[PDB]
């Protein structure tokens, strides 16, 4: 029971993550700066102030917009650079 | 006096069309050793293997297979870029004399904000020169899909077997010529080895004939049904990639990882294919003196290359080692009959068109090193030339092309059959 | 509807090479093989060949051989014919018939017609 | 594959039994058609495997045979019916035959 | 001897081989291998439910209260039952299967409310 | 007459055609098409087995030792076959079916091992 | 009791309530994985059903037969089987043989409904 039970929660991950928009688009060069906004000390260095060129409704049009990251999901490029971990490895949804 | 009765499960048959389904992919059942092989006895059935269904059924499936094979893998629709080309003068022969073309050219990568400049060295029947520039041969008819590096696809053997109330029937005559009352039958529970082998104008690999050479055709003369020439005995084939090449991957985005040539180590030589000269002769000269028997005992002979066409069709197309070979048989079928090591030249391609279908090209991936491929000459597919000639030499030249037929070159023995075993008579039983 | 329209008439030398053309529309191409013939002015309709718009497959007629040659566009759906090295009895009228499948006594149906002077 | 009409030249009247044959080598069984060809015009589709006729064709038409001979028989004629007809077997197209009014 | 083991043999030697062949009857892929199982089990379910409108069910054998009209077939047993194959017998009496099947429906049906009656007396 | 022919008719008309009415009985296109032949076929099978298990296997109609009782219709019989159609009954005695069911099971199960042991008397 | 009630009861009074039993045999990917499931059951139980019939045994639960009990089998005398054990282990007791069983039953079987026309052939 135990492994079709795993074949089966697996497949239901799947399923549910198909029907849903992919995104590429975040693979881009990210130029991001640390927080120290009403900080503390132990949230040091953990979260990034990130931000990106980024597609619009229309092809031509390219806004330049930002969010934030948590460090164990970037990485450094060789400044303040940066992408996301998985960027190198394989497809993102 | 005489009254009806009722049997069930009485050996009765008809012929009737049904789904099959393999043995030996991911999803077929597997085979058993017992080749349960009932010798049907005082039996005699009709069969036309011009018409078994099962054999369109197969070649179906096999689209199908092709199909569901090439869907999880990476799609190179941004490949189709401009190309930045220079012809290759890397100790390269006078035979190939520029098919291998280094071409430059922008790719993307992870970031499509960035990108890179990479190269490779497709052969030249899939560039074409767009105005130096050229572009890759599909980038305007289809989209461009590659071939995941796991399954290295060739010949498995595929056995079939019937679901569950049908019968397959065998023809143990090693006689047959493909349509009539064949004489001695017998059943079996699934089909022997059918290797889905891919190949024109020469059907490597398979079953050969028992006693002696078969020609088969739905009409031996009317010029348009492709000839089935079934060998008695095998011909040694040694088809060869002597280039040594590598292989190198290239980040096409978040993961796709795109297989492109690098660079021919070594020297550069013609890919060629080599044939023993007299089991060759031997056999065509079994094959003539066969046809001897359809056309007369007084009839010249001739054999001419093959008349024109797609590239697939005009030569020998098949498959070795992950390459495609695409080998010129005009140096076989050139010669006249009257009442050593023959050598190919042989073309390889990295963009095919297979199942000479339209909006699917694939992109057959290189393999790392020289490559060795040797297989047996098991039957041809010819066609007869006509003219009418009065009475002239009838001239044969290679065709083949619809791979349907090559199925027909291993599904000809075998029938479908259903079973009706609600069957009535009449006895002295009253109830 | 299923239509078979034909090159025009061509007007020529001997010697050179002459091309006709083929276009059919109303049905699926690559099903059914394609007969090209050929009648002399008051004569018999000789078969100049036929042609498989699947691979490309042609056969030819040794009476025509080597002087003929013929291919087909899956694209506009057509399908073409080139001979050279005419000789005087050529000239004559050239018809484009439709066969199914691997098979070549119904010529169902048929084009225009064009007309060569050699 | 020889093939030899009959008659070459024939002359016919209105609404009357006429038929043409053609003679083969050897035995074809069904495999056989014909074709009319009025002058000028393109050549159109009578018979096709033997007796079988093509769609949208009056039932006057008719042919049918067996072995090395076979014949094409109208019965009725309309003024166009009358033309060249060719009989055809394998790469073996008839001679053709001439039809004319009375 | 199996499957289909005496198809081709005279009529009585298959006419005691019937369980072989009666027991015998039974994405990309698993849509058809569905769609071919299940076309099995009602052609099985089909032939149980002929068998059993006659009376007949749960043996191979059985036996009937038609008369056998002669039209269908006149040949006498010993050329039928000694010097015939089952194939041959199903060609020649091909018309006429659905008149049998339809008498021999009647028939159980006349029978089985004679039946009813015999158990309604007291 | 046809399918459901003897529907609106009397109780003894559509008693004598009940075979024509049983033999009538029996990409995500497919996928909904099997699922419903499915369901047909296992409906088959529970109507085929529950006469299994109540001795009337391979009979259309089937009399039992159960007894009547005037508490489920207080019905005379000339009304019940007569004059009342099957739509009538079948909503009218819905209620009690369960029962019916189970009796009838269980004295099967006691006729099978009465049965049983007449045989081995010897 | 209800399903499988008497799993280890003895065999007689298993024996009285096989009913319940015969009874409970029968009842987007999800969808072809329910389709198979489904027809798998439906296979089973016809091919049991089936393997009933040619003994002439369909129609019943308790269907008697002509075979003889051949002891090499298992020489238990009744009341072991029929008052001393449960279900399980006999079955374990003759799952080496009941090959042997369904070979002799076709064929008693066969013998039987062959020399049944054979009465039924007299006048
Ligand atoms: C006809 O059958 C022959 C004999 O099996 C086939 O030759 C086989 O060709 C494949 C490549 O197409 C070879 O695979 C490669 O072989 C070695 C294994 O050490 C290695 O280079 C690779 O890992 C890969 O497996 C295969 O070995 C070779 N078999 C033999 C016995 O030499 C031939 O391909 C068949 N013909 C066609 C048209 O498929
Ligand atoms: C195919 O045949 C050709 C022609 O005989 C072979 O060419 C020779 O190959 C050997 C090595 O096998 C070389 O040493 C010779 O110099 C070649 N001689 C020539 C071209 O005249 C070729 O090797 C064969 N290929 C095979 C068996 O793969
Ligand atoms: C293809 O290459 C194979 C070896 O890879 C050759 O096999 C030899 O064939 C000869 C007969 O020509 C046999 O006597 C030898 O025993 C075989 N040797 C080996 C090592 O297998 C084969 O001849 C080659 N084919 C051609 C046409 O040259
Ligand atoms: C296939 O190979 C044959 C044999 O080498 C080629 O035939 C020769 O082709 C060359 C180049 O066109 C001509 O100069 C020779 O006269 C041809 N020889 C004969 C005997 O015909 C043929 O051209 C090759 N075909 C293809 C398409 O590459
Ligand atoms: C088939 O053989 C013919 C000769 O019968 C080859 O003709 C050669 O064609 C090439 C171009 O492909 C010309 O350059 C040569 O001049 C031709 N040679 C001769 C001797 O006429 C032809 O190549 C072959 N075709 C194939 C294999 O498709
Ligand atoms: C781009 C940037 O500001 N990176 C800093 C890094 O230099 C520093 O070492 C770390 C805390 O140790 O916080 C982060
Ligand atoms: C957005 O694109 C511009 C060029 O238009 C580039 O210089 C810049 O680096 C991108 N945005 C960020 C946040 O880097
Ligand atoms: C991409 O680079 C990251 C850097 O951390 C590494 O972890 C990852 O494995 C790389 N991708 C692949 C496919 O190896
Ligand atoms: C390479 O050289 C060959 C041989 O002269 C010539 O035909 C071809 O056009 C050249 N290609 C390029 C890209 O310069
Ligand atoms: C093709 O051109 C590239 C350009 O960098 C070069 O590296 C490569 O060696 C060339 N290939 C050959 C075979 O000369
Ligand atoms: C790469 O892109 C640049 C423009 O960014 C273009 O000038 C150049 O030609 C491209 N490279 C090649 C090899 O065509
Ligand atoms: C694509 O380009 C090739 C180059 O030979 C040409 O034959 C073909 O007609 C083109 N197709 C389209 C749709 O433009
Ligand atoms: C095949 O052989 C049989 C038996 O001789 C014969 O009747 C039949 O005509 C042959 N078929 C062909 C197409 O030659
Ligand atoms: C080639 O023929 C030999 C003859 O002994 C046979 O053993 C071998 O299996 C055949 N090989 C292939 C690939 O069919
Ligand atoms: C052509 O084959 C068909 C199919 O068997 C048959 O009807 C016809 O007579 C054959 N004709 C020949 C062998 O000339
Ligand atoms: C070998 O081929 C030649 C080609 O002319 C032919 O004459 C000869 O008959 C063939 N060999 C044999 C043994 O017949
Ligand atoms: C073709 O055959 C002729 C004999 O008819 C021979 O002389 C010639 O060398 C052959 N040509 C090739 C193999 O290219
Ligand atoms: C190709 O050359 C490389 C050089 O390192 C070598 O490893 C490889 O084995 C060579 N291939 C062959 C087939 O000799
Ligand atoms: C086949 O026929 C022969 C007579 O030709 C007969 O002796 C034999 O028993 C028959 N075989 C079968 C299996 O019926
Ligand atoms: C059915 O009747 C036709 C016409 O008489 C006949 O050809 C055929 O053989 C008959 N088939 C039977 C009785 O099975
Ligand atoms: C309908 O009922 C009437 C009496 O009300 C009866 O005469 C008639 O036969 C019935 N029809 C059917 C089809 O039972
Ligand atoms: C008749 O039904 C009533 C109501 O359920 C019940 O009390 C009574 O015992 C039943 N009698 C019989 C004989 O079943
Ligand atoms: C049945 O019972 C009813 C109740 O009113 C009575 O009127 C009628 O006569 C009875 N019918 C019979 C015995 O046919
Ligand atoms: C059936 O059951 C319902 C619900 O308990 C009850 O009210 C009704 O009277 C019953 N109907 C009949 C016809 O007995
Ligand atoms: C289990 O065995 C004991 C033996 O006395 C008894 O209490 C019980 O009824 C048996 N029942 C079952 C269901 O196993
Ligand atoms: C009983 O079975 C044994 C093996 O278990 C065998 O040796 C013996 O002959 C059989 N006796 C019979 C069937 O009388
Ligand atoms: C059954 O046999 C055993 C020995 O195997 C014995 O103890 C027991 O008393 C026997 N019972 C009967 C009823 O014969």
């Amino acid at each position: 029971m135990v492994e079709q039970m795993h074949t089966d929660i697996i497949s239901l991950w799947d399923q549910s993550l198909k029907p849903c928009v992919k995104l590429t688009p975040l693979c881009v060069t990210l130029q991001c700066t640390n927080v120290t906004n009403n900080i503390t000390d132990d949230m040091r260095g953990e979260l990034k102030n990130c931000s990106f060129n980024m597609t619009t409704e229309l092809r031509d049009k390219k806004q330049k917009v930002y969010s934030l990251f948590y460090r164990l999901d970037v990485v450094q490029i060789n400044n303040k650079e940066y992408r996301l971990i998985n960027c190198n490895t394989s497809a993102i949804t | 006096n005489l009254w009806v009765t009722v049997y069930y499960g009485v050996p009765v048959w008809k012929d009737a069309e049904t789904t099959l389904f393999c043995a030996s992919t991911h999803a077929c059942v597997p085979t058993d050793p017992n080749p349960q092989e009932i010798h049907l006895e005082n039996v005699t059935e009709e069969f036309n293997m011009w018409k078994n269904n099962m054999v369109e059924q197969m070649h179906t499936d096999i689209i199908s297979l092709w199909d569901q094979s090439l869907k999880p893998c990476v799609k190179l629709t941004p490949l189709c870029v401009t190309l930045q080309c220079t012809n290759v003068t890397n100790n390269i022969t006078d035979d190939m004399r520029g098919e291998l073309k280094n071409c430059s050219f922008n790719m993307t990568t992870e970031l499509r904000d960035k990108k890179q400049k990479v190269y490779s060295l497709f052969y030249r029947l899939d560039v074409v020169q767009i105005n130096k520039e050229y572009r890759l041969i599909n980038c305007n008819t289809s989209a461009i899909t590659q071939a995941c590096p796991k399954v290295s696809f060739e010949p498995i053997p595929i056995h079939y077997c019937a679901p569950a109330g049908f019968a397959i029937l065998k023809c143990k005559d090693k006689k047959f010529n493909g349509t009539g009352p064949c004489p001695s039958v017998s059943t079996v529970q699934c089909t022997h080895g059918i290797k889905p082998v891919v190949s024109t104008q020469l059907l490597l690999n398979g079953s050969l004939a028992e006693e002696e050479v078969m020609i088969r055709s739905e009409n031996i003369t009317n010029n348009a049904k492709n000839i089935l020439v079934q060998f008695n005995t095998p011909v040694q084939i040694n088809c060869t990639r002597p280039n040594n090449n590598t292989r190198k991957s290239i980040r096409i985005g978040p993961g796709q990882a795109f297989y492109a040539t690098g660079d021919i180590i070594g020297d550069i030589r013609q890919a060629h294919c080599n044939v023993s000269k007299a089991t060759w002769n031997e056999t065509l000269g079994k094959v003539v003196k066969q046809l001897r028997k359809h056309f007369g005992n007084n009839t010249i002979i001739r054999f001419a290359n093959s008349s024109g066409g797609d590239l697939e069709v005009t030569t020998h197309s098949f498959n070795c080692g992950g390459e495609f070979f695409y080998c010129n048989t005009s140096g076989l079928f050139n010669s006249t009959w009257i009442s050593d090591s023959i050598t190919l030249p042989c073309r390889i391609k990295q963009i095919i068109n297979m199942w000479q279908r339209i909006g699917q090209a694939m992109y057959a991936p290189p393999i790392q090193g020289v490559i060795r491929c040797v297989s047996n000459i098991t039957g041809l597919i010819l066609t007869r030339d006509g003219g009418s000639t009065n009475s002239t030499t009838e001239t044969f030249r290679p065709g083949g092309g619809d791979m349907r037929d090559n199925w027909r070159s291993e599904l000809y023995k075998y029938k479908v059959v259903k079973i009706e075993p609600l069957g009535v008579a009449p006895t002295r039983c009253k109830r | 509807q299923v239509q078979l329209v034909q090159s025009g008439a061509e007007v020529k030398k001997p010697g050179a090479s002459v091309k006709v053309s083929c276009k059919t529309s109303g049905y699926t191409f690559t099903d059914f093989y394609m007969h090209w013939m050929r009648q002399a002015p008051g004569q018999g309709l000789e078969w100049m060949g036929w042609i498989n718009p699947t691979g490309g497959g042609v056969n030819y007629a040794h009476k025509f051989q080597g002087r003929v040659t013929m291919t087909r566009d899956t694209s506009i759906s057509t399908a073409y014919m080139e001979l050279s090295r005419l000789t005087s009895d050529d000239t004559g009228v050239y018809y484009c018939a439709r066969s199914p499948a691997r098979e070549l006594l119904p010529l169902d149906y048929w084009g225009q017609g064009t007309l060569v002077t050699v | 594959i020889q093939v030899t009409q009959s008659p070459s030249s024939l002359s016919a009247s209105v609404g009357d039994r006429v038929t043409i044959t053609c003679r083969a080598s050897q035995g074809i069984s069904n495999y056989l058609a014909w074709y009319q060809q009025k002058p000028g015009k393109v050549p159109k589709l009578l018979i096709y495997g033997a007796s079988t006729l093509q769609s949208g064709v009056p039932s006057r038409f008719s042919g049918s045979g067996s072995g090395t001979d076979f014949t094409l028989t109208i019965s009725s004629l309309q003024p166009e019916d009358f033309a060249t007809y060719y009989c055809q077997i394998y790469e073996t197209f008839g001679q053709g035959t001439k039809v004319d009014i009375k | 001897l199996g499957f289909l083991g005496a198809a081709g043999s005279t009529m009585g030697a298959a006419s005691m081989t019937l369980t072989v062949q009666a027991r015998n009857l039974l994405t990309v892929w698993g849509i058809k291998q569905l769609q071919a199982r299940v076309l099995a089990v009602e052609r099985y379910l089909r032939d149980q439910q002929l068998l059993g409108i006659w009376g007949c069910s749960g043996k191979l054998i059985c036996c009937t209260n038609v008369p056998w009209n002669s039209s269908w077939s006149n040949r006498n047993l010993s050329e039928i039952w000694d010097n015939m194959t089952w194939l041959q017998w199903d060609k020649e009496i091909s018309n006429y299967t659905q008149i049998i099947y339809g008498l021999l429906e009647e028939s159980q049906n006349q029978q089985e409310k004679n039946e009813q009656d015999l158990l309604a007396l007291d």
